[PDB]
């Protein structure tokens, strides 16, 4: 399974551009898809969402009415048309797949990322920790706070943990607090109680060093959290 | 909406699955299912070949009508335990070799006669039409010239000609249709080099469809 | 000649031993306690989407998802709580009479008139459900299948034979051949070391998985046994037959204990299941409604009326929360 | 075929069995010891019912 | 005479309401709404129930010889009356066409006569009748005060109503049912033994009963409308139209194979 992004580049402010992500390796038509952007030095920020069959389309209030997401299911491609490019729209964009049924694991695979440089009620997720100094072989706990309770009536606590290694796209570790992803070592663990969550690593190698992000899927617009860098 | 975003997307996925299921089940309602039956030497490999382990499924088309034939002769198990899978079926194509009136496996014609009697009066086919095929009519014509039909039916008492003998055999087979007020039997004489059975099956199935949607419309 | 006389003498010896072991009747002992007053289970959920007769259903081990097989070539996985279809698997052959859910939950199995047991992987790196293995070694239709674990499955066929397969290689590692009539049902023990299988010869044979040979034979019925089920304790089982009768056979006693029947019922039984405690025996009859019997007193505790056709399949959750009944009218019903 | 049936019958005959009263009491005890954990035997309140 | 006709009006209104309600209840509870026939029957019953509901207003107008309800009620009552009449007539015509397609074109009816297509057909019928009702509500004014359409234009409206509510539907029903009966005569199963011939005669009798009821209960009122354009008789004829609307479900249910099998 792979998601290869294309587009980006240098765009004059006030212009327009189309980002196209080609999906190859999975049943594209059954996956909802997201565009999530990351500023050149800041953390992640959700942009757009289109469901399976294009029956549900959401945008961020920072881009609502200006961006347009679409999907070509027979051609297996995702499109994001960006119009009237502001100077705050320069970022690296990741196309993310997410399928929603019982027991599913959304946000499981992330795209490579396409860069875009332009020449010059929400739930707030807080990651107080930053630049934590760590050593291999120890145990490290990363905390997270939510403005609103992510626990729902059905019993799910829509808190997602992502690890972004230096020079690589973010990857999913926990897709609901205490639900470990697939292909992730058993050392990673997730816990939470209401609006306070904790990701624990009992033993760490040199591979799992990077920025740890928290995302909420309780309600849109899917607010991320600030980075929590881990230093070797 | 008292639902989460994930739960709403799950509901949307279920709705898409429902739409696909409805489309699939409406595609399968316009196809004609025919259950093919017969004996070992009755002859149904020619019938399957002409109008073209586990059970075998044949698909063909004729006059914008899609036909599925279910050859279940390979299931050498208790027929009582899997025949109800074909309860709702358009017609039963029953093949019988009329040239084996003297052959012995217990005459083969008698074996076909009891098999037809069991299938026709089955509780699951109390209203399912039967298309009766009598195969190898040239072989029967050659055989009846020398050997009289009285080998199989001692109480025949009829002319030893192909037409009269074939009519007697057809009447004997059709007389097994107990309570002939709800179901029909479309008897037909075929041969290896004879391509008209597809049209006969099409006409019988058209009559069955007319009756079925007359029941559906509530006119009957 | 002499061998037939020896076999008759051995059968007489077995019958005499069973009669000697018949110290009393379970009915006499259970007559001293209060029965269940009146079981009243209403249709909590109604799952629709099947467009043909439903022939088999199986609950998941989490007892929230359930797989259902129908003759339109469809295998639907239902979220019983919210009544939505998690998966809809299209089958290569629409003639299916059984379906199984893996205890882990990663796989499902199905089979029927194609004499093949197909295994579908639910959790792939892609977004679909694909067939992983096609176990094709039986000579008759497949009547039942039950996952021993993620890699072992036992299937009973209409060729009077059961088999234990290795899904990794697809070759039946063991073959159980002692039946004279078509095997119609299976029931794994709670510890999954031995199982029971009822056949069309009115006989239920208990086989041992590890050794591979028949361990016990029980004969109390008059017609084909269409359904078998294992008691939650594991030392008893129940068989539903075509003479409108359920029978509770024991293992150590090696003889029948109770006979669930009534003069008002003359229709066969298609499926049986037990409550979590084993006090209720649920049997899906041909009279369009299931019957709930007091398994200790042989009293009809209740009726699960509400189906418009024959109740083919019927299951109970692992926590005993709900009872799912499928039927030939293409609707599944969850009762509580 | 006859020899195999004779051997199977001989193996079945030489099987230890207990009194029917003992097995009946075992089933009775199992049913009595799990009566509390049985939602179908007595309906649970709608608060604890996942199907409502 | 006025007492007898008023009692007749009350009787037909009550019978129509009860029969229509029972028909929808049966098509919703006794049997499922599968197949196109059940949907068509339910829609026709709903339209006929609407006609029966607007009948007592006409009865009260005849009794009091004046309109006390005012323009606000007059507009909506006239619009809903036109709506219900056109929906009922178009649903009867669509049921006739449905039966003709089922019998004479079975292969095409395999992919045409799905319940979904019945749903779109019924929605289109109700939408066309809603367009007619809108055209009526635009000019549905009020000006002894008599409620009527306010606008030679009235002659054109009457001619359009007569052509689009009696002539075309009657012609379509007669043509379709005659062709259907001929095809049934040509059918081997229908034209077989004595029992099969009896069944064919029964089907012909039912079709003729439906057509005769429609024609004999709709012709006199349209004849009066056309003749007077070019007071007891007018109300008797409109009562005959109301009886058509009320007793169409009665024959549709009591003389139905599905209903007879169920009951
Ligand atoms: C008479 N009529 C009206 O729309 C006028 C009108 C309506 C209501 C009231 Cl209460 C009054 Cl006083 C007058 C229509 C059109 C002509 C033929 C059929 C009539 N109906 C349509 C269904 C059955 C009766």
């Amino acid at each position: 399974v792979q998601l290869v992004e294309s587009g980006g580049g240098l765009v004059q402010p006030g212009g327009s551009r189309k980002l196209s992500c080609s999906a190859s390796g999975f049943a594209f038509s059954s996956f909802g898809m997201h565009w999530v952007r990351q500023a050149p030095e800041k953390g992640l920020e959700w942009v757009a969402y289109i469901s399976s069959g294009s029956g549900t389309i959401y945008y961020a209030d920072t881009v609502k009415g200006r961006f347009t997401i679409s999907r070509d299911d027979p051609k297996n491609t995702l499109f994001l048309q960006m119009t009237s490019l502001r100077s705050e729209d320069t970022a690296m964009y990741y196309c993310v797949r997410s399928i929603y049924y019982y027991g599913s694991s959304p946000f499981d695979f992330w795209g490579q990322g396409t860069t875009l440089t332009v020449s010059s009620s929400d739930i707030v997720m807080t990651q107080a920790t930053s630049s934590v100094p760590v050593t291999p072989g120890e145990s490290v706990s990363i905390s997270c706070r939510s403005s609103k309770s992510l626990l729902h009536s059905n019993g799910n606590t829509y808190l997602y943990w992502f690890l972004q290694r230096p020079g690589q796209s973010p990857q999913l570790l926990i897709y609901r607090m205490s639900n470990l992803a697939s292909g992730v070592p058993d050392r990673f663990s997730g816990s939470g109680s209401g609006t306070a969550f904790t990701l624990t690593i009992s033993r760490l190698e040199a591979e799992d060093v990077g920025v740890y992000y928290c995302m909420q899927h309780l309600e849109y617009p899917l607010t991320f959290g600030a980075g929590t860098k881990l230093e070797l | 909406c008292t639902l989460s975003a994930e739960d709403k997307a799950a509901v949307e996925r279920s709705k898409m699955i429902d739409r696909n299921l409805r489309e699939d089940g409406e595609k399968a309602a316009r196809e004609v299912k025919l259950l093919l039956l017969g004996a070992g030497e009755s002859g149904k490999s020619t019938i399957v070949k002409q109008m073209k382990t586990g059970i075998v499924e044949t698909h063909f088309t004729f006059k914008d009508l899609h036909f599925k034939m279910f050859d279940v002769g390979g299931q050498r198990s208790e027929r009582k335990k899997w025949i109800h899978c074909f309860e709702g079926v358009t017609a039963i194509i029953f093949c019988v070799a009329l040239s084996d009136y003297d052959l012995v496996l217990m005459n083969r014609m008698h074996e076909s006669m009891k098999l037809f009697d069991s299938i026709c009066n089955n509780k699951w086919f109390t209203d399912t039409s039967i298309i009766l095929f009598l195969n190898k009519k040239d072989l029967f014509e050659e055989k009846i010239k020398k050997s009289p039909l009285t080998i199989c039916y001692p109480e025949y008492a009829g002319s030893n000609t192909y037409e009269e003998a074939a009519a007697y055999i057809q009447c004997q087979f059709e007389d097994l249709n107990k309570r002939k007020d709800t179901k029909e039997i479309y008897t037909h004489f075929t041969c290896a080099t004879d391509t008209k059975n597809v049209q006969f099956v099409f006409d019988a199935v058209t009559d069955v469809i007319i009756k079925n949607n007359l029941k559906d419309c509530g006119l009957f | 000649d002499q061998l037939r006389q020896e076999a008759e003498q051995l059968k007489n010896q077995i019958r005499d031993a069973r009669k000697a072991c018949a110290d009393a009747t379970l009915s006499q002992i259970t007559n001293n306690i209060d029965p269940v007053g009146r079981i009243q289970m209403r249709t909590r959920r109604t799952l629709r989407g099947h467009l043909a007769k439903i022939y088999a259903m199986h609950w998941g081990t989490d007892s929230r998802l359930l797989v259902s097989a129908s003759q339109d070539g469809k295998l639907i996985i239902w979220d019983s709580y919210t009544t939505n279809k998690v998966h809809a698997i299209p089958l290569r052959s629409s003639w299916v009479m059984t379906c199984a859910y893996a205890p882990s939950g990663n796989y499902v199995a199905c089979g029927g008139l194609d004499n093949i047991c197909s295994i579908y992987n639910l959790k792939t790196r892609e977004g679909n459900v694909r067939v992983s293995r096609e176990l094709a070694g039986h000579t008759g239709y497949l009547s039942c299948c039950r996952f021993l674990d993620d890699n072992q499955i036992v299937t009973s066929s209409g060729d009077t034979t059961c088999a234990l397969w290795d899904i990794e290689t697809g070759q039946q590692t063991t073959t159980f051949t002692g039946h004279t009539g078509d095997v119609m049902s299976l029931s794994l023990a709670p510890d999954t070391r031995l199982f029971v299988s009822g056949a069309c010869d009115a006989s239920a044979k208990l086989w041992d998985v590890r050794e591979g040979m028949c361990r016990q034979t029980f004969t109390g019925h008059e017609s084909d046994i269409n359904a078998i089920c294992f008691f939650p304790n594991g030392n008893a089982f129940a068989t539903g037959s075509d003479d409108a009768t359920c029978r509770l056979f024991d293992l150590r006693a090696d003889q029948e204990l109770m006979t669930y029947s009534h003069d008002n019922i003359i229709c066969g039984i298609t499926s049986v299941s037990f409550s979590k405690s084993g006090r209720l025996l649920l049997a899906g009859y041909d009279d369009f409604n299931c019957n709930v019997w007091d398994a200790l007193k042989a009293d009809r505790a209740g009726v699960l009326a509400g189906h418009d056709n024959r109740v083919s399949c019927l299951g109970v959750t692992d926590d005993g929360m709900a009872v799912a009944t499928g039927s030939w009218d293409s609707f599944l019903k969850i009762w509580n | 075929q006859a020899r195999k049936l004779v051997e199977q019958l001989k193996m079945e005959a030489n099987i230890d069995r207990i009194k029917v009263s003992k097995a009946a009491a075992d089933l009775m005890a199992y049913c009595e010891a799990h009566a509390k954990e049985d939602p179908l035997l007595t309906p649970v309140p709608a608060s604890e019912n996942p199907f409502r | 005479i006025p007492v007898i006709i008023t009692a007749v009006y009350s009787v037909v209104f009550v019978v129509g309401l009860v029969g229509n309600s029972l028909v929808m209840f049966v098509i919703i509870r006794y049997t499922k709404m599968k197949t196109a026939t059940n949907i068509y029957i339910f829609n026709l019953a709903l339209a006929d129930a609407l006609v029966t509901t607007t009948m007592p207003f006409q009865s009260t107008v005849y009794l009091m010889n004046s309109w006390p309800f005012g323009d606000v009620l007059c507009k909506i009552v006239l619009s809903i009356d036109y709506y219900n009449m056109f929906t009922s007539i178009f649903t009867l015509t669509m049921m006739s066409v449905d039966r003709y397609i089922a019998v004479c074109h079975p292969v095409k009816a395999l992919d045409f006569r799905t319940p979904l297509k019945a749903k779109i057909i019924n929605i289109c019928i109700w939408l066309l009748s809603s367009s007619v009702g809108i055209s009526a509500i635009v000019l549905g004014g009020t000006k002894v005060i008599e409620c009527s359409l306010q606008f030679w234009w009235d002659l054109f409206m009457k001619i359009c109503v007569f052509i689009f509510a009696f002539v075309i539907p009657v012609l379509i029903i007669i043509v379709c049912y005659t062709l259907m009966i001929l095809r049934l005569k040509s059918v081997r199963l229908l034209s077989g033994s004595r029992e099969k011939d009896r069944n064919l005669r029964r089907i012909t009798r039912l079709v003729l009963v439906v057509v005769a009821v429609f024609v004999v209960c709709w012709t006199p009122i349209h004849i009066f409308i056309l003749v007077e354009a070019l007071l007891s008789s007018y109300y008797f004829c409109i009562a005959l139209g109301y009886t058509n609307s009320s007793l169409n479900p009665i024959l549709y249910a009591f003389l139905d194979e599905n209903f007879k099998r169920c009951f």
